[PDB]
RNA sequence: UAUACAAUUAUCAUAUUAAAUUGUUAAGUGUUGAUUUAACCAAUAAAAAUAUAAAUAAUUUUUAUUUGUUUUUAAACACCAUUAGGUAUAUGCAAAUAUAAAAUUAUAGUAAUUAUAAAUUAUAUUAUAUUAUAUUUAUUCAUAUAAUUAAUAGGAUAAUAUUUGUAGUUUUUGAUACCAUGAUAAGGAUUAUAAAUUGAAAGUGUUAAUAUCAUAAUCAAAAUUUAUUAUUUAUAUUAAAUAUGUAUGUGUAGAUAAAAUAAGAAAUUAAAAAGGUAUUGUUGCCCACCAAUUUUUAUAAUAAAAAUAACGUGCAGUAAUUAAUAUAUUUAUAAAAAUAUAUUUUUUUUUUUU
């Protein structure tokens, strides 16, 4: 790769844009995730059924220690809410939390309440040049 | 510079010495430049045209059981049309030198015909076995052509020679019968041929093809026999001899005779020249 | 001709270099071998071609 | 050539090599083996 | 191709490279050959 | 193939920045749920033009005759139920059967977008001037 | 030309 | 195979024979295909045909043009004869002629020097064997009129100056 | 330190038997104005044609005579300077390649040589037949992450193993995030039709002798800047791994892409002559001024000459960016440049009365 930002920058190759497999992409990256739609509201990005039970991480199943950040899949419950306990998620730069907790969230997965792409850009991770082609793009003031 | 090194290869049990110093080269400027060629026992022969010295018992014995190399030659040649065989235009080569090779001797004795002007009466035996010596000497390479050409326009004839041409000739160009009767006796009397006619034949055409020639028996005399800078075998003098966007990348596609096959490595995609993409039904 | 003019089966194409061998070395046999004595357009038997056998015995 | 050398089973290269049998040669079995019954060894399992 | 010229239509193997000589074109009719064969035979008499 | 370099640190006070945009954004995506959510409801109560395609038959035929006699006098009623929504209007000439085969074959509908127009509409105009702040994916008003 | 030395 | 025989085939790089030195490239122009000098075959024909197609419109000439085109077909076996025997020629004049490059140019002045020189001794010696190469000094568009008594009105022998 | 040119043909400065010298001809006004030049500027434009014979050959002209410098512009061209002007071609002075010589340089003590020519160096409009580029369709192109690579060990139907449960830390250092040679890609431009392929060697991350900073590797659910990518365009539109909310705008700039192959297209081609101060050869060599120093002397703005490897100008030369070479005269940061003559160690272009 040109830039690394990952380790893997040092592995991998891009091969110019490379078309893959239908639904196969080596690397999933949900910029889709949270994408409005009232009418499709709990069938998008959610679970196929409704009688289907929630995940294996909303719940602790082993003795733990205590977790960092849970799970993207995981789903906000009416506990996630009341309670008044941290609930994090591993976003990036670093971490997003639910701090305001609302009613309007439960029932959907975390995947879909935390935007993957910000409008929000570090002018501090961007290079001159990278810069220079955020403004060509109308993204960037100058 | 960053110069690349190359470690020695030494002799091996599998990686000899010959080998060695004509497949490795430890000088790296000296890489991917082309390849070269070399001959072994019977190639050889036939590029170095090494003549054969007569020997004891078996060369004689050779010379003895050889048969006519002339059939032989156009035999194997023709044995190219056999189920189990392809025909070759090297073996046709073959041929075509065998029969072809009367021109060294078959050219002098044009020469002495007609490329001179008044050679004395040539019935006669003086002059005659002059002429015989002398082709004797152009074959088995005792001679020079040229040398021999200049013996035989130089030799001694008879006393006062141009005041008894006043006699004959008026400006001094004899009959050319006698000149070509006695070049073909000397040949069918020495051995040259294995059979008889292809002297007289060969000696007959070459004339005939020459006659329709600008000036035709006069030569220039740096061309006209051996010497350092030559003509061309087409031009020599009594000799016998007188899709398309794609075809730099087609280069093996077609029917092609190989020599060396071509090989993975050093072809990506080239099938193989028996191979045909597109059939026809036949039945 | 690329090489001798000879039933195909007799021929192999080799790997890694691009030409055919013979699966026997250098034995030929001719046409002739492949089918019956005085076989008309070598073949198996000479009242029909492939097709015509194949429909025929149907 | 490499740090990983060539397995002489699954390489043409080395199977059909001049040091060993090519492809277009008759295959069959070059000479036989009797091991066990020449020189047989008695059962001892490490297990007891 | 690419970003030069275009060869020449001549410059390419030939577009029927791979149809039969008897297929063009096509000789058809050889039905009416021999009638009019006789015909003009006939019209000569005439 | 070359050495990719080294990408840049994160920023100061960017984790901060990142922390509160993707809060409001979530606070804000409330409210266009909301919205959103009220507009798709609103659209599916309110009535829509016509679904048919007038230009064709059997449709064309004066209002007096054919099938709007039959949906005047037989269907009226449920095509006013289900607010000439094109989809159950549809399905009601299916299961009405004195049209019989026709429906999907002889007629002609109106495409998607035309068709989910607010009753009344005038210019196609209208098209284009539906709110874009919602996200119903065309099925608003 | 002239600068073709370098 | 082109060793020895310094000339290579035809067509060919280093095809060209020689004539006292220099090479032989303009053949073609010799039996006047393609020269500025080239033989026209039929003038006359093209020349009637196209005072026909000039004078008037309401009656067309194809008299003319079958002449002409006969005259035409004519022409291309013409051509291709003469083409043959200059390929002959060439053949000839490589044989019996060319000296494969082998002897001085004669074309340019310096390779006649030699006899320059012969002109330059005689202009000497009339001098009293004194000035080589030397010439008259030019002198004036009108010197001869221009110039009072007493001044040299023509240009002198060199010695004589 | 002494120790044997040539005398048949040798290019720079010591000439020598030779007939010349003298000729008064030509050309010039009608009228309203873009000539010459690659380009500038001054500003009437037309013109100067004739002589052979004869002169005897050699022996004391070498302080004698002689080798393109020239009055008159109130006459031009031409050249030089730039609108002002200069100059505009053998009456003074002036020996000088046409070879009499002994290795190069150098005023005749300097450095150790120099000079030289044919090998090699891709484009200068030479010819029918073996048969066609001027058609069609396209162009909004984005996607990578959460560190420990080092060894063997067999079980039922077996003539007996607790070997069920096999237990000896610790001296080495590269493929790593890092310098650490090799090897396969892509890229149509003239071996054609018959029983036949429209994809090439000149090398595109991962591969084998140069080590001497660091565990960075996917087992899910993740963060767009990257030249190198054919997407669904108006009757009906989210059900199983979670799967894209955005750009309706007169098929509309510039610029671009693809194809003669089971398809269907039909008429505007190339060959043959050429130079090297370099020597795997133009990314080659070289030239002067401009500093230091070394050394000889016949000390001219600032002595001359020879060695020489800095710095700074340039680009003089190798037919070399207005061809070079020699003489002459002028000019000047420096090679050098302008003009007047000769000349090829410069490449050639060729009417036997039209
Ligand atoms: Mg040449
Ligand atoms: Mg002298
Ligand atoms: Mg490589
Ligand atoms: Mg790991
Ligand atoms: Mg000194
Ligand atoms: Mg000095
Ligand atoms: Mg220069
Ligand atoms: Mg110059
Ligand atoms: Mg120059
Ligand atoms: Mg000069
Ligand atoms: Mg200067
Ligand atoms: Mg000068």
């Amino acid at each position: 790769l040109k830039i690394a930002k990952s380790a893997f920058g040092f592995y991998l190759a891009r091969r110019g844009q490379r078309k893959y497999p239908f639904l196969r992409r080596p690397h999933i990256k949900n910029t889709h995730s949270m994408n409005p739609s009232a009418p499709y509201f709990w069938s998008f990005m959610t679970a196929k059924s409704q009688m289907a039970f929630l995940p294996e991480e909303n719940y602790i199943t082993g003795d733990w220690t205590g977790k960092f950040f849970v799970s993207k899949r995981q789903v906000y419950t009416l506990q996630h809410a009341t309670s008044g306990a941290k609930v994090r998620v591993k976003s990036f730069p670093s971490i997003f939390e639910f701090n305001s907790p609302s009613r309007w969230n439960i029932g959907k997965e975390m995947n879909t309440l935390t935007k993957p792409r910000m409008d929000l850009i570090d002018e501090q991770m961007l290079t001159k040049k990278q810069r220079l082609d955020y403004v060509r793009a109308g993204l960037l003031p100058k | 510079a960053k110069r690349r090194v190359i470690v020695p290869i030494h002799p091996t049990p599998n990686f000899p010495a010959h080998f060695i110093k004509s497949a490795f080269t430890t000088d790296p400027l000296k890489e991917k430049q082309k390849a070269r060629f070399s001959s072994g026992g019977e190639a050889m022969r036939e590029v170095q045209d090494i003549p054969k010295n007569l020997e004891g018992e078996r060369s004689r014995r050779d010379l003895a059981s050889r048969g006519d190399t002339e059939f032989q030659a156009l035999v194997e040649f023709i044995e190219g049309a056999s189920y189990d065989q392809l025909i070759s235009g090297r073996r046709f080569k073959k041929v075509y030198d065998v029969l072809s090779e009367n021109d060294d001797m078959f050219i002098w004795l044009c020469h002495t015909a007609m490329s001179v002007l008044n050679p004395g009466d040539m019935r006669s035996r003086l002059i005659y076995n002059h002429l015989r010596i002398l082709a004797e000497s152009v074959a088995s390479g005792e001679m020079t052509q040229r040398t021999a050409f200049r013996f035989f326009e130089s030799a001694v004839r008879s006393p006062a020679y141009r005041e008894i041409a006043k006699r004959q000739l008026e400006g001094g160009a004899a009959t050319r019968l006698a000149g070509i009767s006695a070049a073909a006796d000397v040949m069918r009397r020495m051995g040259l041929t294995r059979r008889p006619m292809s002297s007289y034949f060969e000696l007959y055409q070459r004339i005939v093809e020459r006659s329709e020639a600008m000036t035709p028996w006069g030569f220039p005399p740096l061309f006209q026999f051996e010497e350092r800078l030559s003509l061309e075998p087409r031009l020599k003098f009594f000799s016998r001899a007188s899709g398309h966007v794609m075809t730099p990348h087609t280069t093996l596609h077609g029917r092609r005779i190989f020599w060396i096959p071509p090989t993975w490595n050093r072809a990506g995609r080239f099938l193989g020249p028996h191979v045909t993409l597109y059939p026809g039904m036949t039945p | 001709l690329v090489r001798p003019d000879v039933p195909e089966d007799q021929y192999v194409d080799s790997w890694y270099i691009c030409t055919s061998m013979t699966h026997h070395m250098g034995d030929y046999r001719p046409w002739s071998a492949s089918a019956p004595p005085n076989a008309f357009r070598f073949r198996p038997f000479n009242e029909f071609d492939a097709k015509g056998r194949e429909y025929v015995q149907y | 050539v490499g740090y990983t050398p060539v397995n002489p089973d699954t390489s043409p290269m080395v199977a059909y090599s001049q040091y060993h049998w090519h492809y277009n040669l008759p295959q069959g079995m070059e000479r036989p083996h009797s091991v066990n019954r020449t020189f047989a060894a008695p059962f001892q399992s490490n297990h007891s | 191709r690419r970003g030069k010229p275009r060869p020449r239509a001549g410059m390419f193997p030939d577009k029927y490279r791979r149809v039969p000589m008897l297929l063009k074109p096509q000789q058809g009719g050889q039905q009416y050959f021999n009638h009019f064969l006789i015909r003009s035979t006939n019209d000569r008499l005439t | 193939w070359a050495k990719p370099k080294k990408r840049p640190k994160v920023g100061q006070g960017f984790h901060e920045k990142a922390q509160k945009w993707r809060e409001e954004y979530l606070l804000d995506r409330h409210r266009a749920l909301a919205d959103s959510l009220r507009a798709y409801v609103e659209f599916s109560t309110s009535k829509r033009v016509e679904p048919w395609d007038a230009r064709f038959k059997p449709f064309d035929r004066i209002e007096k005759d054919g099938v709007y006699v039959l949906m005047r006098y037989m269907m009226e009623e449920k095509l006013q139920l289900c607010n000439y929504h094109h989809r159950p209007v549809k399905r009601l000439f299916c299961n009405i059967g004195l049209m019989g085969p026709q429906i999907t074959t002889k007629a002609r509908w109106k495409p998607y977008r035309f068709a989910t127009n607010p009753a009344g509409t005038s210019k196609a105009e209208r098209m284009y001037q539906r709110d874009k702040t919602v996200y119903t994916h065309g099925h608003n008003d | 030309y002239i600068e073709r030395g370098k | 195979d082109n060793l020895g025989v310094r000339r290579a085939g035809r067509g060919e790089i280093d095809s060209s024979p020689s004539h006292s030195g220099s090479p032989v490239f303009t053949q073609a122009k010799l039996i006047g295909l393609s020269g500025e000098e080239q033989l026209t075959m039929c003038q006359s024909e093209t020349m009637a045909l196209r005072l026909c197609m000039a004078k008037a419109g309401k009656e067309t000439c194809e008299r003319e043009s079958r002449a002409l085109d006969s005259c035409l077909g004519r022409v291309g076996h013409l051509r291709r004869a003469m083409s043959e025997a200059c390929w002959e020629f060439n053949d000839w004049f490589i044989q019996n002629v060319s000296d494969n490059h082998t002897k001085p140019f004669q074309h340019r002045p310096h390779d006649w020097r030699h006899f320059y020189a012969q002109e330059k001794l005689v202009r000497e010696r009339q001098q009293n064997g004194h000035a080589y190469g030397r010439r008259p000094k030019q002198f004036s568009f009108g010197a001869r009129y221009v110039k009072t008594d007493g001044y040299g009105k023509r240009p002198r022998l060199p010695y004589n100056k």
